[PDB]
């Protein structure tokens, strides 16, 4: 029709048209969801431990210079500021243990192990946690497409054979995507203290750009020999007590020790269809450059403006919609005033009227951290977003008096302030600034709200709890772990073996304990690691192939129990459905009724005659290989013998239901007419 | 992006006709109406034509109250439209512009003003306004032709000081205004074309 | 079956803060399969209007995406994201079930929302030398009356009578009217005076001779 | 305009001693991550500075990575390029014959 | 008769469509130039 295809051509431009758009804003601009995060800070693991507790209240600055590593004291520190080889300010803190590795667990030789950056090893373990810590089998990530675009710098080395000790130093270490098996693209980017944040960058134009579906972004330092403690000692920019004060009346600049931070990315339509978990959302971004300042090192407070507005602008927001940053704090002399005199002036100039922006500084409370500071920065903001609180430390009360600090909406967060979600989706910033010039801004969104669940179980119902992946490590040992990890205050439930991430493949060694009354994995189980069992499963696989052929056996003639239970039958849906089909079969030709006589029912024969006898545990037979397929058990070649010949051909699909039912009948009820 | 070159205009005279056209490129003229605006001084605008033509149907389709008066003409193929103007009248003093559609007026153009008319003329008048106890100015009765400048002090003071277009008015006569504020050396000289008159103006209570 | 359009007629805005317009009909216009038979145009002073979006929501390339529309059956509205300070012109609805279509009548009008100000009337008495020339002339300039709502009557009772008009010219909203009254001494010994009353301004202000 | 680059290997002459470096060019000057804050700093540019490092391949990582910069209206020019270390003899020490 | 809205209102979808694809591929394939080189080699090369 002349009047009908134009109106077709009209809807599918029009249809066109809007797709076509949609597309351009996706490219163009797309949040980005947080899925997981992982940790190792000096003095605790990750997460609320060493987190919303210790940020609560604060403290740090252990000190003690360390004494496992050589290190050779008396001599580094000395009272001089002016002594040529040594260095004033013997405190800092420092991680609680460095050479811890497991090597065997990751497939490495101890000579090759010795002969590695620590670093590494802790990125690996660190990336092995933060995969485990997300609801992903670690195990499933193989042959996928995610990549690495982390941070790393070089500390140090070992100053004193065929092969190493020319790539383990080696920077680029991509070897997280060798052992697990990734195919994403794999770099490591240096620009100095704000090299985790530009790495971030890259990472987003990567998920926006179709090539990589998941994202792993950090940092790692290690300060392995003293090094930068002596030199910035000899520049009299470290000061004493390093206790770094920001925005307040001191001025050190401290180098704070080692710390490892990484998160995991994903696109928000993708971890929505998936069902993963969301935490947080990342929807802009921006990198700049000092350009011609008036110093090698020094920080220019119109670049910092015009970042800030350039991210501001690429996110589509304005500036009066955001109500916490983290400012890059490095307390010095010089920076904090440029800093605040900055962020007066692009977020200021009547921000509301009463809501003041709030401001603070993690550095202030655990340290420089080196290259890993800006990640670490986030792992801050995201947990005021799940706790509804600003864990305000800056530990310090005067504000400094340089910049004016007052006549102005933004407030230095001295105590605490309620962050309760609500109308007005909450909203933070954070930024980082370079030694050699490069300055990043990020901005980070509150995540959406959708949780309804629902309750269950409860009931018998037994549930298996095949341990928690009894694995390459040992053989032995580490099931006392997961004899003890399993401790259930108020729980139930709890399916490890479930497609949850804890799955492991249970690499080797494997276990398991079926019950539905409590624990008793603090029995036997735990003390399989020195001892034996009562009841439970307990085995010393290799997995030889992961998976294995199936054959199934079928000969009878002689079990001739007392009833073929009747529990599975009220219980399993599957096995009364065949034996249903299965009566329904039978039913035409002869009078009995299979499950009649299977639940003992008053009426029902004997299983004295063999007409009754051997229908009925062929009825049986064919519905156990049902439930056996139901669990993902393919048997390939079926071998059973005598009576069980007919069944086995069943399950070979050779015969039908009805006429192997009738030639059972038929053959028992001809031979019945010889006995004795 | 330039297809639309439309110019003309004039005094024309009442009893006269016009050539008032508007040329184009870019897109194809074979499938494209052309639809006509004009827009009177200080009123709405108004389609000129009901133009609806060219096309495969290559009607005329001449809007009402005008029965062939405003000559629809539009010849087309020449990458021009052209329209007639005979027998012109004083009422129909405005600007007018064509377009690139029938229905969707989307890609427009910068118009030619016509007047059919003659009135008033070069007389300046410098009207003192007197103030008793913050006001001053010149009114000006007649500038035709249009336009015509008007300075203070030859520059100076320029704060508070309003050019004010005023209405055509009975007779066509073309007035003006300069109301310059000044609290507690005046001088409204008027600039036009033809000649200069150069008279100031004293203010006395 | 024609229909009629309409529009608020009066949408004072601020920039930062967003806008919005409805516009209803007399009959649905709705086709076959939808697709309400809606445009809209803007006409920015002093140059041709454009298009902004027709056929409902399908905004037009080069228009800005603040821009958007919504609605259908006999009720449509416009809405924009932030106003900024580039667009004050004029805006019309417009339909397409029909052809012989005239012009779009009133429209809507755009302008920034600014506090009430008041007019300093000046009265200015005719010189001698349009009185020894011709007619009369007297001014009732308003001086800044903004927001609108100009008027004035000559109470003597007063027949032609001329004004002028201001627009958003440089800052805070300045509006000003002036009156050309044209009239001879004799006739104007009969009286000695114009009435101006304001929406801002309550008092009717009356400047006499 | 930007800068991406990729460079890693000895510090300069390393070994020796320091001395009496109060202003700090003993850091700056052996860096990785310098080089494109030097170039920046001298010329007065004010793109994005990389200093990435992905072994031999490298310079064609950073060359990527530029394209998408340019492809994001971000920087109006780039200069890409891998420059070597051309550092103290060695290396040839650590390859046992393989 | 209505065949000229339809035709019309098609024609500006069809432009619209077509600005909307130049986007698409100015955004995600558009080529890059180079426009000069410099390098230093062993021996003596330079230029």
């Amino acid at each position: 029709t002349d009047s009908e295809k134009v109106a077709e051509y009209l809807r599918r431009a029009t249809l066109d048209l809007r797709a076509a758009r949609q597309r351009i804003r996706e490219l163009e601009s797309d949040p980005i969801a947080i899925v997981s995060m992982a940790c190792r800070l000096p003095g605790g693991v990750n997460t609320p431990q060493r987190l919303w507790e210790l940020l609560r209240e604060g403290g740090e600055t252990l000190s003690g210079f360390p004494t496992d590593r050589g290190w050779d004291l008396a001599r580094l520190h000395h009272p001089d500021p002016d002594n040529p080889g040594t260095s004033y300010v013997d405190k800092g803190g420092f991680l609680d243990d460095a050479a811890g590795f497991d090597a065997e667990f990751f497939g490495v030789s101890p000579r090759e192990a010795a002969a590695m950056d620590p670093q590494q090893r802790l990125l690996l373990e660190t990336s092995w946690e933060l995969v485990e810590n997300a609801g992903i089998d670690p195990h499933s990530l193989r042959g996928t497409a995610t990549g690495v675009f982390l941070g790393v710098a070089k500390f140090g080395y070992g100053e004193d054979g065929y092969s190493v000790t020319g790539v383990a130093p080696a920077v680029a270490s991509g070897r997280i995507s060798y052992t697990m098996g990734l195919e994403g693209p794999s770099i490591s980017v240096d620009t100095a203290c704000s090299s985790s944040l530009v790495a971030l960058h890259l990472a987003v134009e990567s998920l926006r750009k179709g090539e990589s579906s998941m994202a792993v972004v950090g940092g790692a330092a290690v300060m392995a020999t003293p090094g930068v403690f002596v030199d910035f000692s000899r520049q009299r920019a470290l000061a004493a007590d390093g206790r770094s004060k920001a925005f307040g009346a001191g001025a050190d600049g401290f180098g704070f020790s080692e710390g490892v931070t990484l998160v995991l990315l994903e696109r928000l339509s993708e971890a929505r269809r998936n069902g993963h978990e969301v935490l947080a959302v990342v929807r802009g971004s921006a990198l700049n450059q000092d350009g011609a300042s008036n110093g090698l090192s020094a920080p220019s407070g119109p670049a910092q403006r015009r970042v800030i507005r350039q991210a501001l602008e690429s996110c589509g927001l304005e500036p009066g919609d955001v109500d916490a940053v983290e400012a890059h704090g490095t307390g010095t002399a010089l920076g904090d005033p440029i800093e605040a005199n900055a962020l007066l002036d692009t977020y200021g100039r009547d921000r509301d009227a009463d809501r003041p922006l709030w401001l603070g500084s993690v550095k202030s409370n655990i340290g420089h951290t080196q290259a890993a500071a800006g990640v670490t920065g986030l792992l801050k903001v995201v947990l005021a977003l799940r706790n509804g609180e600003l864990p305000a430390t800056l530990h310090v009360e005067e504000p400094t008096p340089h910049v004016d600090w007052s006549s102005g909406g933004v407030a230095l967060l001295a105590g605490n302030q309620p962050w309760r979600r609500g109308e007005r989706t909450r909203r933070a910033a954070v930024s980082a600034f370079g030694i050699s010039g490069t300055n990043a801004h990020v901005i980070v969104e509150e995540a959406p709200e959708r949780e309804h669940r629902e309750t269950t179980a409860h009931d018998g119902r037994p549930v298996p709890l095949v341990v928690s992946a009894r694995t390459t490590a040992a053989l032995r040992a580490q099931a006392a772990q997961i004899a003890e990890l399993l401790e259930r205050p108020d729980a139930d439930l709890a399916g490890v073996g479930l497609g949850l991430a804890t799955t492991r493949a249970r690499h080797e060694h494997r276990a398991a304990v079926v019950a539905s009354t409590r624990e008793e994995a603090v029995r036997g189980l735990r003390e399989i690691a020195a001892g034996a069992a009562t009841a439970d499963a307990v085995v010393e696989g290799v997995t030889e192939v992961d998976g294995r052929n199936v054959v199934f056996l079928f000969p009878g003639q002689g079990s001739q129990w007392a009833g073929m239970g009747a529990e599975l039958l009220s219980s399993s849906p599957v096995f009364a459905g065949k034996i249903r089909a299965c009566d329904e079969s039978m039913a035409p030709m002869q009078d009995w009724k299979v499950s009649d006589v299977l639940r003992q029912a008053p009426g029902a024969p004997g299983l004295d005659r063999v007409d009754v006898v051997q229908p009925v545990l062929f009825a049986v037979m064919v519905s156990l290989a049902e439930l056996w397929r139901s669990y993902g058990v393919e048997p390939a070649a079926v071998v059973g013998h005598s009576q069980g010949e007919i069944a086995a051909a069943h399950v070979a699909g050779a015969l039908t239901l009805e006429d192997a039912a009738k030639l059972v009948v038929g053959r028992s009820r001809l031979m019945r007419s010889l006995s004795g | 992006e330039v297809q639309l070159v439309q110019s003309g205009g004039g005094l024309v005279q009442p009893g006269r006709s016009l050539r008032l056209s508007c040329t184009a490129s870019g897109f194809t003229f074979g499938d494209y109406a052309m639809s006509w605006v004009r827009q009177a001084p200080g009123k709405g605008l108004e389609w000129v034509g009901f133009i609806r033509s060219k096309a495969y149907g290559g009607t005329t389709e001449y809007a009402a109250s005008v029965k062939g008066r405003f000559t629809i003409s539009r010849d087309d193929s020449k990458s021009i439209a052209y329209l007639q103007m005979n027998s012109l009248k004083t009422e129909d003093t405005a600007v007018y512009y064509c377009t690139r559609g029938g229905t969707l007026f989307d890609y427009w153009g910068q118009g030619t003003l016509v007047t059919v008319s003659s009135a008033s003329t070069k007389g300046p008048s410098v009207f003192p306004l007197a103030p008793s106890s913050a006001a001053l100015g010149c009114l000006v009765k007649d500038y035709f032709p249009e336009p015509v400048t008007v300075s203070w002090n030859s520059g100076a003071l320029t704060s508070g000081v309003h050019t004010f277009p005023a209405v055509l008015q009975s007779s066509g006569l073309y007035s003006l205004s300069s109301v310059v504020t000044v609290p507690s050396t005046y001088i409204c000289n008027v600039n036009h074309k033809p000649s200069n008159t150069k008279v100031d103006k004293k203010v006395e209570p | 079956d024609v229909v009629m359009t309409q529009s608020p007629l009066s949408l004072p805005v601020t920039p930062g803060e967003p806008a919005s317009i409805s516009c209803r009909s007399s009959q649905s216009l709705l086709h076959s399969n939808g697709y309400n038979y809606l445009d809209w145009y803007l006409q920015k002073p002093g140059q041709s209007p454009q298009l902004l979006i027709y056929l409902g929501s399908n905004r037009a390339s080069g228009v800005p995406d603040r821009f958007s529309g919504s609605g259908s059956g006999t009720d449509f509205t416009l809405k924009i994201s932030r106003v900024e300070a580039e667009d004050v012109g004029v805006y019309y609805c417009m339909q397409s079930l029909q052809t012989p279509r005239l012009t779009f009548g009133p429209g809507t009008k755009v302008d920034i929302k600014r506090t009430v100000a008041a007019p300093s009337v000046f009265i200015f008495p005719p010189s001698d030398e349009q009185l020894k020339s011709g007619t009369a002339s007297v001014v009732c300039l308003l001086n800044n009356f903004y927001p609108r709502g100009a008027k004035v009557q000559w109470k003597v009772q007063s027949g032609n009578s001329q004004e002028s008009v201001t627009e958003q010219d440089s800052k805070d909203s300045t509006y000003s009217l002036s009156s050309t009254l044209t009239l001879s001494k004799a006739d104007y010994e009969k009286h000695k005076a114009c009435e101006v009353t304001h929406q801002g301004l309550s008092s009717p202000v009356t400047k006499s001779f | 305009t930007g800068v991406f680059l990729g460079v890693a290997k000895f510090g300069y002459g390393e070994d020796t001693a320091a001395a009496e470096d109060v202003e700090g060019y003993s850091v700056t000057g052996v860096a990785p991550a310098v080089a494109s804050g030097r170039i920046s700093y001298t010329m007065g540019l004010e793109g994005p500075s990389i200093s990435v490092d992905t072994a031999c391949s490298s310079s064609l990582v950073a060359l990527h990575l530029a394209v998408e910069s340019l492809r994001k209206g971000e920087s109006s020019m780039a200069v890409v390029g891998g420059a070597a270390v051309m550092a103290t003899p060695g290396v040839f020490v650590d390859f046992s014959r393989q």
